[PDB]
Parts: C-alpha cells; structure tokens; sequence
C-alpha cells in the first residue's frame, strides 16, 4: 500500500491557540 | 655400434671384498664418469662399451650409499644413461623405480641446506627435464605414488628452493603430469590449495620479494599446462564436492563449496582461461534446488564481476552471466538480496553494463520483499552520485525511488526520504546539464516538491524527518549569503501549487512559533528569582507556561520527550542558553550569526530523567521550524535584481517569494527598501 | 449491589426496527457512555445498573459495526466494563475473544494514519494496561493465535506507532506474554530477529531522529521482563536448532547456528543478563563432536570479549571463558587458528586478562601446526607495540618469537623476520625503559645480532629478505644525516663478533658491487665485451632469481636520466641527501615488475651506512662511553674498506710512533 | 627441526675476482 495525503491545502502545518 | 666418439673412462665403481675402493677414490671416479657421460653425444657414440656401467650404476650399494656425493654423482650418471640409451629404456621397471626414488631423494635434498653437491642436483633436475627422461617415471606401476611424492617434495613448506629453478620445477611437474590421465586427488589438493593459502598483496611492506615456490609452480602448471590441467580441475571440483557430499558430517558441503568458489575466484583473477573447466557446475548451481548454493553461486559471480582480469566474463561466459542476472527473479529473497548487494561495487568497477543492470534494478525496485527494495535504494547511498548518473539511466529507477517515499513500510520510506534528498543535493553540486541528460532531470528536480508534499500526509515522524532532511541537504545552512538564495530558487524552481502552499505555510508557522519560544523564555525566566510563588500570577502563570509548552510539543512525535526536555531547561535556568535560544527565534537576524549561535547552542547541549541527546534532537528539529532561515537577509540578495532582462523563470520566483514575504510579516520587509532609499 | 455512585447514562445503543438510532446519535451516545464509564470507581460502584449495557456491547451490530467510531467507543466502553466487573469476568470466553479481536483491530488502526479516533484507541491501549485487563486475552482457547496476531500487529513494519506509546506497547506485550508458558515460536522469532535486522549503529546519518517500535519493544521485553524472557530465549535457541537440524536441508544447521550466535552477540551487547539463558549451549558447543560448531562457538566468545558491555564476561561466565582459553588444545587446528585470530583485537580492547593469555600464547607459539604459529606471531604485527609491551610479558612469547626466525618452515620464518624487525624499530621509537621490562629489552636488544647472523645461512631468499628488512625498519634512509648515526650505533650497540664480521663483509662487498655496476654502464657504453657478459651474469649471482635480473638489466639497457641516477647511486662518496632523491624517483617511475629487482641490488650496491655519515661520526662531544668505543670499531673498518681517507694522519702518527 | 648456521666468519657475502 501507499500512504495518502490527509490534509487540505488550507490547513497544513496548522496549530491551534 | 660403431661411432666416432667413445667412452674413455674405464675405472671400477663397485667395491668388493677382493678389490676395495675408498670413498674418496669412488667419489672422484664417479665425478670423472659423470663429467664424461655428460659430454657424450647421443647419436654419435659407441654405447656398446658402456653397458659395463649401465649395469654397475644400479647396485643398491651405490643407490643407498652413505656419502651424499656418491649418490648425487650416481644420480647424474644415471640421468645421463637414461638419456643416451633412450628411447630403448635400458633399465627394468623395478630398477627404474629404484632410480627414480633416488632422484626424488636428490630433489628432496635440493631444497635442504647445501650438501656441497647442490650443483650436481641442479644438473640432475635440469638435464632430467631438458632430455625429458623424467617422464619415464610416469610409466611405472608405482607412478601414482611417485607422482604424489614428487609433488610433495616441491610443495613442501620446510624446503627452500631457489627462484631460478621454479621454471624448471614447473617443467618437471608439467611433463610428469602431462603423461597422467587420472591424477590422484592428493596432488590436485596440493596444486590448487596454494591459490587459497598464498594470497599476494596481503601484507603492505617494503619489497614483498619473499615469493613462494609452490604458488609460482601452480601458476606455471595452470598457465603453461592449462590444456591438460583444466580436465583435472573439473575432476577436482566434482570430486571435492562429491567427497564433502557423501561425508557423514552434514555441514561440510557448504563449507567446501564456499571454498571452491574462492579457488575459482582466485583462478579467474590469475588464470581466467581455466574457469571454463567448472563454469558449468556454477551455471547449474545457480539453478540448484537448494537455495543456499544458489545464494553462494550468485555471491561468487558477484565477486567475479568486480575483479581485475585480462579476460572479460560477460563476453566469455555470457551463458551464465545471463543466468546471474536471472536471479532477480529467484524464489528465495535471500538470493535476490545477495544479488542486489553486489551492484554498487560492480557499477563502481565496471561500465561494461548499463543495459541489463537498468533492466534488472527496475524490477528489483518494485519487488514484493522490502529487503531487496531497501538494498536497491542503498545503491544511491553507497556508490557515488556521479557513477549513478553515469551508469544507471532507466527512467523507472528514479520514479520508483521517489515513489517509495510514500510507502507504508517505514524502514524503506525513511531511508528513501534521506537518500533521495542527499542525492538531490549531491546531484546538483557535481553534475551539470547538457542536451541529453536533462531528459531524466525533470525527476531529480521534482524531488523538493515531492518532499514538501509529504507534509500533507500529516505524520509527526515524517514531518520531523522531512524537516530534518530539507535543512540538511536541500536548503543547507552554508556556506554564504548569495548561493543559498541562488539554489533556493532552483529548489523552488520546480514546484506544484501544493508545494508552494506548504512551503509558505511552513513559513507562516515560523512566526507563530517564534512568538511562542520567545514567550516560552519570557515565561521560563520566571524562575530566575522569586517573582510569585503564589503572588502576582503564581496560581495562573504556572498553568500558562505549563500548558503553553504543550502547544509546541503537540507537533512532535514524542511529546512526552518534549514537555520533559524544556522543563529541565527551566531546571537549568542558565541565561547563556536562553540568550542563544531567544536570539535564534527573535526574527530578523543576520544569517551568519544565527549559525554561530545555533551551532554553539547545539554543541553546548552535548555531553553535560534521561539523556540530553534527546533534548538536542528535539530542540534541533524544533528550531528548524522556529527560526528564520529562508525569510531573512536573503531578502537583500533577492532584492538585488540579478538580471536586467531574461530569466523570467527566476523573476517569477523573486515575485512568488517576496510577494509572500511582504504578506506574512512586513515588520522586516518594508525597512530594507527604506535603507535602500 | 448498594453503592454511593450510580450509572447516570440510560439511552439505548441497539437499533431495532421499531426504534431507530442515527449513526451520529449512536456515536454521541457511545461517546457519552464511554466518558461516564471512564470516570467510574472500580470497587465503589453499584454495578447492577450496568448489566444493561454489558449485554448490549457484545452485539455484532456494534462489535463489527461499519463506522470505525462506533467500534472505537465500543472498545473503550468494553475496556472499562472488563475493569469494573473485574475480577469476576461475567462474559464467556467466546464473547471475550470476540471483544479481543475488536481490540486487536483497534490496535491495528492505532498504527495506521489517523482515523479520527486515535485518542479513543490510545485511551484503550493505555487503560487496558493500567487496569491490566489485557491479560484476559491469555486465558482463552484461542489465546495462542491472538498472541501471535497481537505481536504481529506491533512488529508490523507497515505500521507507524507514535513513540510516546512504545513504553506502553512494551507493557502490553510484556504482561500478555508473562501469562504464557509455551509461547508459539513465531512470536519469539518475531521478537528476537529484530536484534539481527535492526542495528542502531547502521542507521545514523544526520540527526538520528529515527526510531522503531519493534526494536525498543524487544528491548523492553528483554530488559523489563528479562526473568520472564530468558526462560523463552532458551526455548528459542533449542527449538531453532532442533528445527534447523531436521530441516532435511543438510547445510541449514550451520547457517542457523552462525545466526543464533549473532543473536547472542547482539544480546550480550544490549542485554548481557540474558546470555545466561543460553551460555550453557555455547559451553557445550565448544566441546561439540563437530569441529565447525566448535569453531563458530569459539569465535563467538571471541567476539563477545571485544564488545563494550555494562557487564564483564570473564567474571560473569568464567566457566566458559576458561573453556574458551581451553581451545588452544583442540584436536582441530582450524579451531586453534580461529581462537588465535581473535586476540589482537581483544588485547587492544582489554587489559582485563594478561594471565591466561600469557599462559596460552606460550603454548600457541609452539603448536605443531605452522598456521597457528603464524597467526600467533601476527599479534606483534597487528597490535600496537605499547599494548604488546604492557599486556604480554611472558619470557616464552618473545623467545619463541625470535626463535621461530630460524625454523625450517619458510612462511613462518619470513613473517617472523619481518615482524620482529618492525617490532624492534617501533619498540625503540615509542617505548621507554623501566626496571622489569628491561628484562624483555635484553631480548628485544638481540634482534639486530640475530638478524645479521642470518646471512650466514647463505640463502639467497633469506639474504634478500633481511636486506629488505634492515633498510626498511632497522637502518632507514630517514630523515636527515644528524640523527641516523645516533640510532645506527644503537642497533650496532648489541652485536656479537659474527654480526660485526658480517656487517663489515657486507660493506667490503659493497665497494666491489659498486665497482661492477659502475662498470656495467661503462661496459654497456660500447675485448671487454666478453667481460660485460661475465660481470653482468656475476651481478645476478647474489640474487635468488638471477634469470629475472639478467632480463631486467637488458630491459633497462634496451633504452641505451636513469643511467645518471644509477651512476649517482653507485659512484660512492655521494651526499646522502641526493641519494634518497635519485633513488626514490627511479623506483617510483620504474615500478609503473623490474622495480623489485634493482632495489635489492641497490641495497647491497649503493653506500648508505658508509657515506657522508662519516663526517658526522667523526664529530663527537667527547661523548657516551658506550658510543665512542664503537665509533672506532666502525671507522677502523671504514679505513680498511677505503684507505683513500685516513692514510695521511695515521702515517704521520706512525712516524711520531717511530721517533719515540 | 630447526635450520642450522653452516658457514665460518671468513666467507660471508664473499665474491671471488
């Protein structure tokens, strides 16, 4: 199998707070 | 019967009770007789008035006489008698054995310390070869034993034969064995083991003049007498294997075949023409039922292909080389790994092939077993970038390499990521572009984008890894102000929209991280002195810092390693480290000093609840996201318009970058133009 | 029945035809139930108003429900139920298996990319360990299979479990296996092979951020559960061997044992306490009927003794270390060699032993097989001089070493000669003298004499070698005129009369050889023509392979710069400085066969010791008494080899002696 | 066995003529 990209272009390396 | 030359010696040689001859007199007489016989011409000589001595020189009283001299001279005389009478062969087989054991004795003493009659024995061996009388030894009922003995004599380690005779000894043993159809295994063990037991170039030293009889002899036999030895070499291989196989001990066979393979490997290096004699066995070994022997055969041919040889293996033995490359489809993965492990040296030693290799590695890179895939990518790691660029050219290899970077399997993926990045770096720092190699470059150039796309998978470990890798090989920290940018653009040159969005996001986070580490220290300094044990914010600021540290530790694979690390740093409460750390994150730092504070910072943490090594590998990766490296005084270099016109593919990047640098945080951006004005 | 706390959740969880529950509603409800149950007290709780959900949470509609969420929350809930009802365990083994396949599923997803309920599954694994509910898995009729699966899950390379859980993952597998008596071999090959297939010193290359679940887990199991694992390790070794033996493939066993030995070698390095579990097998392997297994077993312990370890092998398992050193008397020479080969690295790595070694090498140095002897003398060649001087001190070693130089066996003789020479050289340029090593120096000091006495054997090869050896290690060309003599005297310091006679003869010969090679080109420049042949054959009479010399000089003469170099090297009376410069270039260019030929001739032909050294040998400070008496011994002869020099002074001295 | 020294002090590395 192969991994699959699981985030949008909007939220990438996002951090709350 | 009638001849012009004639034997002029007529003194007795046998001592009887009635008439006795002193040892010295006999010595002198035999000397005379020896010297005279030597001079005789074979065709023009009476030969009738010589039977007297023909009959006399076989008396056991002389053959086993005490004084070595008498024996040596007797030997020479008999050497000559054999030469003159031949091809009549005057003596009987018994007498002839008795003589030929004496000659062997003489050969034996020849390697010993001088008996004062070395010269006579030199004559003996030389003339026994020149006149080819030696081979008479072969037509005796005891010939095998005499052969073994003859061979043991010269291969004996305890003997020191001068080098001058080696060509002669190789002659003797050459002729005597050329008369044999079935040579005793013993002799062949003797001849062949010398390739195993004597390897030159093993000791680096001043002259290496030491030399070895048995080896040079083996070479002479395997070179000058190749045509007759090959036949035996075959028998040696088959018989040795046969011996080990039927052995009660069941674990010997492998051990012996692994040795035969070494013998082979040496022979290929020294006398490649002989390998023909056993190459079939190997060919069949490759297709043997037992995987281990296939593994070994593979390893062997693997070793062969990397060895210096006057001959060429793939040309000479294509049949089996094809069978060698056929092992990328062997049922046993061990065999595949064994094959794949050998390529780096091959590539590093020969350009003979870039066709079958490229054909094979393509399959090796998509094999079901992860071991081989790993062993495949390891190529890009073990063999220098240049040789990769030169030797391997197939499209599929690179694509598969980069493809595995998104693989489930971890151990492959990581190595992949690191490898193709270090490769990318090296693949720009060494290889230029022409009209023909650009064809594959569109893959090497999509490496950074691919790398940046991994972030989208959202894995802590991977994000950490890509973080680590990018700043290690891609965007280095050295060595100057201008080229970082020059390359930075080349890294940014081939991006998809995702790569840009992520590239920028990673940069958008940097300011928010800086705003965090700065307050982290501003909150960690709270333990410099008693500000509030429970006063101003004691009950509230502890749980702001304590909870704030989790924010930065939420992005790391091992948060429990992060929250522990910096709290111990608060335990430290040293100002220096705080100043360096704070200095690294404050934004707007000349690129050059950042390196100075960072390197000292990391170096300082080394060797002071668990090891700080962790804290280093945590804060480092943590810093890679925190500090400004790409958005900095680089601006000043991108600011200078490198080109009046042309190079649109550079200016659009200048734009793409600055355009954003002005948007993410302009506290730094609008000031330089002010300085410029 | 009566408790202070009570379950306040009372919403249905099973969807029937009459009343339907939305998937999302079910998610929220199971979430609530999970949260509530999580906070419950294990002993202080009603537990009666819970059966309602105990019975519901085993329904296949929930256990094998489509939505992962439902399954995760169901898992957590069940994990709490098990904990609450504990230790009564109301469920049947069947239901419990059905639950535990679900938990295994959850663990499986725990290592996958986030599924949105990673938190619940982390909670699951954590609390399953904290409340130690996991071990229930072991008391089931399918426990073996579930164990194998459980282990395959985490050792799966396709899974990436976060590092924070590794200590927990090591816990789960720790407890669950601690309940097993006979663990399926599969699990043990699983746990142990990881030591072979993952070496933490192979993967460093940048930041070392890499880590791996299976390995750390294996260590945790082998460290924290050592007492429980060793017991199995024994079984693993024995079973692996048993399987390999009867494997029909007859060459399998060796390959397998050589691997087990590697497993061991790793375990000693990482968890030395475990080696106790198999040390007996090795002990018995050393004394095995089959030499090969002795060989492998021997080298293994050889490998052990050189690795850094928190523990110490000779102390811990002296029993076998003694059996290891007992291998200097093994019937099989291969074993002896195998033993002797390991020492150089050991000694350089450990000072722990200098008693048994010194005891053994004495025996190893007189072995009947020349192989072991060679590999013995190789010590002095491979390990640095200092470590020799410190570690080995036994008389017999050194005496045997120098003694073998006169042995019939050639391969020994040669290495011996070269080695003790290199040792001599290094043994003065690096090591100073004390009160008890002087006793060894008085043997190391007899090296030059012994070497020079070898010439008397009158063997061309030996003479060639000693020639080569002397000018490489004893009397080098380095570095400048000033010091060479100082040490030259020190090598000449300890000579017997023979050594002197030979030393002088070698120089009486030097002038006659020069007198020929000088004449050689002078003869080649062309009645003397049939003298050229005789001198040219004569010059090759001192060589082992004259037939290689006579060809060599024709190959150099075939040209008819180098000529000047030769003349320069052979003319005598040459500034020793330029000698080196012309000498080195000649060989360097002449090398890239013939090179090995002219050098030996030059060593005998050219002037090295009798040269511009003389003006330096003349100048003294008075001063060492041990040097001045030798300087005469030398010059006295230098005056005889060449009376062209001191003929003026001594004659006037003769006159003043007469007038007296 | 062991190799034996077999020459006198006079003739060592000698060459006639």
């Amino acid at each position: 199998l192969m991994l699959e990209d699981a985030v949008t272009e909007r939220e990438v390396l996002v951090t709350p707070g | 019967k009638g001849a012009v030359t004639k034997l002029k010696f007529n003194s007795p040689i046998i001592s009887t009770s009635d008439q006795l001859i002193s040892t010295n007199e006999l010595l002198d007489r035999l000397k005379a007789l020896h010297e005279e016989l030597a001079s005789l011409d074979q065709d023009n000589t009476d030969l009738t008035g010589l039977d007297k001595y023909r009959d006399a020189l076989v008396s056991r009283k002389l053959l086993k006489h005490k004084d070595v001299g008498i024996r040596a001279f007797t030997a020479c005389c008999l050497s000559d008698i054999l030469r003159l009478y031949a091809p009549d062969a005057p003596y009987t087989d018994a007498q002839l054995t008795d003589i030929f054991k004496l000659v062997l004795s003489q050969f034996e003493q020849l390697g010993d310390q001088e008996n004062g009659y070395h010269i006579q024995q030199t004559y003996l061996i030389t003339k026994l070869l020149e006149y080819r009388s030696i081979v008479l030894l072969a037509d005796l009922p005891s010939s095998n034993n005499l052969l073994i003995e003859l061979f043991h004599i010269f291969y004996d380690p305890n003997k020191s034969f001068p080098a001058r005779l080696f060509n002669v000894i190789g002659g003797i043993l050459g002729e005597v064995i050329s008369e044999f159809d079935s040579v005793p295994l013993e002799v062949l063990r003797l001849i062949f083991n010398k390739f195993l037991t004597y390897n030159p170039n093993e000791i680096p030293e001043g002259l290496n003049v030491t030399s070895d009889c048995g080896y040079e002899v083996s070479l002479i036999l395997c070179d000058t007498y190749s045509n007759r030895m090959s036949r035996h070499l075959t028998k040696y291989y088959s018989e040795i294997i046969h011996e080990a196989t039927n052995d009660d001990n069941n674990s010997r066979l492998l051990t012996v075949v692994v040795k035969l393979h070494k013998l082979v490997l040496r022979l290929w290096e020294t006398v490649p023409e002989l390998i023909n004699a056993v190459i079939g066995f190997i060919y069949h070994e490759l297709s043997s039922e037992n995987e281990l022997f296939r593994k070994e055969a593979t390893k062997l041919i693997g070793q062969i292909l990397t060895s210096y040889s006057d001959l060429n293996f793939v040309s000479t033995h294509s049949d089996t080389f094809k069978a060698w490359i056929s092992k990328i489809a062997d049922i046993s993965p061990d065999v595949r790994v064994e094959w794949t492990e050998s390529i780096p040296q091959i590539i590093a030693t020969r350009e003979d092939i870039s066709k079958e290799l490229n054909q094979a590695l393509a399959k090796t890179f998509i094999d079901s077993d992860p071991r081989v895939r790993r062993t495949s990518v390891m190529i890009f790691n073990k063999v220098p970038v240049t040789e990769i660029w030169k030797n391997i050219t197939n499209k599929a290899i690179y694509t598969s390499l980069l493809h595995l970077a998104r693989e489930k399997h971890k151990e492959v993926r990581e190595l992949c990521i690191n490898t193709m990045a270090k490769f990318y770096s090296n693949s720009l720092n060494e290889i230029e572009r022409t009209y023909q190699n650009k064809e594959i470059w569109e893959i090497i150039d999509t490496i950074p984008s691919t790398l940046y796309n991994l972030y989208y998978i959202n894995d802590l470990n991977i994000n950490e890894q890509v973080d680590s890798v990018i700043f290690e090989y891609l965007l280095p920290f050295e060595p100057d102000n201008d080229k970082r940018v020059h390359r930075l653009l080349t890294v940014l040159s081939h991006f998809d929209k995702k790569a840009f969005t992520s590239f920028f996001a990673f940069n958008a986070r940097q300011i928010k991280i800086s705003f965090a580490i700065s307050k982290y220290i501003d909150f960690s300094k709270f333990l410099n002195n008693q500000e509030s044990m429970s006063s101003s914010q004691g009950p509230i600021v502890m749980n702001k810092y304590n909870q704030t540290l989790q924010w930065l530790a939420s992005g790391l694979s091992d948060s429990t390693k992060a929250i522990d690390a910096l709290e111990t740093i608060k335990q430290f409460n040293d100002e220096r480290i705080f100043y360096l750390l704070n200095a690294c994150v404050t934004n707007d730092i000349p690129f050059l000093t950042f390196k100075n504070c960072y390197n000292e910072l990391v170096s300082k943490l080394q060797t002071p609840s668990i090891m700080p090594r962790d804290i280093a590998k945590v804060i480092q990766i943590l810093l890679f996201r925190a500090s400004p490296i790409i958005y900095n005084v680089s601006n000043i270099s991108v600011l200078l318009n490198l080109s009046n016109n042309s190079d649109a593919k550079q200016l659009d990047l200048k734009r793409r970058i600055l355009d954003d640098i002005s948007k993410v945080n302009p506290t730094l951006f609008k000031d330089q133009i002010r300085t410029l004005k």
